[PDB]
C-alpha cells in the first residue's frame, strides 16, 4: 500500500515466531519498541496488527 | 550482473574439463554460483552450485562423484571441472546466480542471471 | 520429481495469445516455480519466478499463475522474439529441476 | 580495538545499538566508557572488482556479550533439522563479504 494508504493485516488465534524475522538477513531495519527482539518468542499478545 | 565463461573445449573420453565463470556487476560471495548443462536437443539440467564465501558445495545425484566446484573471490570466478568425461557429457555448459538458501523471499529457487553457453564435445 | 509441459510444440499467428502449460507429478509451493526463456544460440532467461512475478527487464505482456501441480505462462501479445522455447522450473528436495521445454 | 565495517554500520559501534554488527561482530556496553572513531577508508580497502577480504557474522544463535569476539565458522542451523557442518536448506555458512 501507499503509505497515505496504509494496509492493516490484523493476526489472531496462531503461534507467531518472531525468529524466522529477527534472523534474517534480508532486512535492513529491525527496530522493536517496548520489547526485546530477542524475548519475542517468549510472549503471548492478544493481537498483533501487521 | 554479468557472467562471462571461458571457450568451448573439445576432450577425449576420459579426459577432464575445466569451465571458469568470471562475474561482475555485484557481490560475488553474496550469491550462489549455479551450473546447468543443456545436451543438444535437450532441456536443462541442473549440475550442483558453489557457495563462494565457504566453497561449500552440492551436487546432483547424477554428477557427484564426477564433478568438483571451487572458485576463487579474488578475482570472483566460479569454475566447474568434470572429470571421467563421456560422449554423453557433450553439451552447453551455463553459469547462473541465485540467492543464497538464506533469502527470505526464496530467491534462491530459481536462477536470476545466467553467462554465455560454453559447448564442451567429447 | 517431474515437471511436464504442454504442448510439445505450440504454433500460432504474432499478435495472438499464448499459453503454456507446466504439471507437476507433486504439488509444487508457487513461490518455487520459475519460467525460463531460450532463444536460439541464447543462454536461458528468467521470465516469471514465484509462479507470477516479472523478472526485472521483462515486458509486462507476460505473465504467469497457478498452484499445487498446475501451473501457466501467458503470452498476452506474441512479438516475433516471443517465438522460441520455454521452460518451467522447480525447486524442492535441496534440487533444481527444469522440464522438458516448449517451441512457441 | 580495530575493525572495518561498511558506513552504514558507523552508527551501530555504539551503546544501546542493535543490529548485525552490534549483536553478532562488535558489542559495546551499555555503560561503556570510551570513545569511537572512524574515518572513510574507500581509497585503502575498496577495489575494483570487490575485496572480499573484509568479513562480517550475518548469522548467530545469540547475541554477543560485551567485548566478546566469536570467530567460529560453524555452520548455523535455521531450521529444526541438524546440519551436521553442511550448508544448504535452512543451514548457513555463518559469515558474509563486504565486497
Amino acid at each position: 500500500a501507499s503509505v497515505y494508504a496504509w494496509n492493516r493485516k490484523r493476526i489472531s488465534n496462531c503461534v507467531a515466531d518472531y525468529s524466522v524475522l529477527y534472523n534474517s538477513a534480508s532486512f535492513s531495519t529491525f527496530k522493536c519498541y517496548g520489547v526485546s527482539p530477542t524475548k519475542l518468542n517468549d510472549l503471548c499478545f492478544t493481537n498483533v496488527y501487521a | 550482473v554479468q557472467l562471462v565463461q571461458s571457450g568451448a573445449e573439445v576432450k577425449k573420453p576420459g579426459a577432464s574439463v575445466k569451465v571458469s565463470c568470471k562475474a561482475s556487476g555485484y557481490t560475488f560471495t553474496g550469491y550462489y554460483m549455479h551450473w546447468v548443462r543443456q545436451a543438444p536437443g535437450q532441456g536443462l539440467e541442473w549440475m550442483g552450485w558453489i557457495n563462494p564465501i565457504s566453497s561449500g558445495t552440492s551436487y546432483a545425484q547424477t554428477f557427484q562423484g564426477r564433478v568438483t566446484m571451487t572458485s576463487d573471490t579474488s578475482i570472483t570466478t566460479a569454475y566447474m571441472e568434470l572429470s571421467r568425461l563421456r560422449s554423453d557429457d557433450t553439451a552447453v555448459y551455463y553459469c547462473a546466480r541465485a540467492a543464497p538458501f538464506y533469502d527470505f523471499w526464496s530467491g534462491y529457487s530459481y536462477f536470476d542471471y545466467w553467462g554465455q553457453g560454453t559447448l564442451v564435445t567429447v | 520429481i517431474v515437471m511436464m509441459q504442454s504442448p510439445g510444440t505450440l504454433s500460432l499467428s504474432p499478435g495472438e495469445r499464448a499459453t503454456l502449460s507446466c504439471r507437476a507429478s507433486q504439488s509444487v509451493s508457487s513461490s518455487y516455480l520459475a519460467w525460463y526463456q531460450q532463444k536460439p544460440g541464447q543462454a536461458p532467461r528468467l521470465l516469471i519466478y514465484g509462479a507470477s512475478s516479472r523478472a526485472t527487464g521483462i515486458p509486462d505482456r507476460f505473465s504467469g499463475s497457478g498452484s499445487g501441480t498446475d501451473f501457466t505462462l501467458t503470452i498476452s501479445r506474441l512479438e516475433p522474439e516471443d517465438f522460441a522455447v520455454y521452460y518451467c522450473q522447480q525447486y524442492g528436495s535441496s534440487a533444481w529441476t527444469f522440464g522438458q521445454g516448449t517451441k512457441v | 580495538d580495530s575493525f572495518v565495517i561498511r558506513g552504514d554500520e558507523v552508527r551501530q559501534i555504539a551503546p544501546g545499538q542493535t543490529g548485525k554488527i552490534a549483536d553478532y561482530n562488535y558489542k559495546l556496553p551499555d555503560d561503556f566508557t570510551g570513545c569511537v572513531i572512524a574515518w572513510n577508508s574507500n581509497n585503502l580497502d575498496s577495489k575494483v572488482g570487490g575485496n572480499y577480504n573484509y568479513l562480517y557474522r550475518l548469522f548467530r544463535k545469540s547475541n554477543l556479550k560485551p567485548f566478546e569476539r566469536d570467530i567460529s565458522t560453524e555452520i548455523y542451523q535455521a531450521g529444526s533439522t541438524p546440519c551436521n557442518g553442511v550448508e544448504g536448506f535452512n543451514c548457513y555458512f555463518p559469515l558474509q563479504s563486504y565486497g
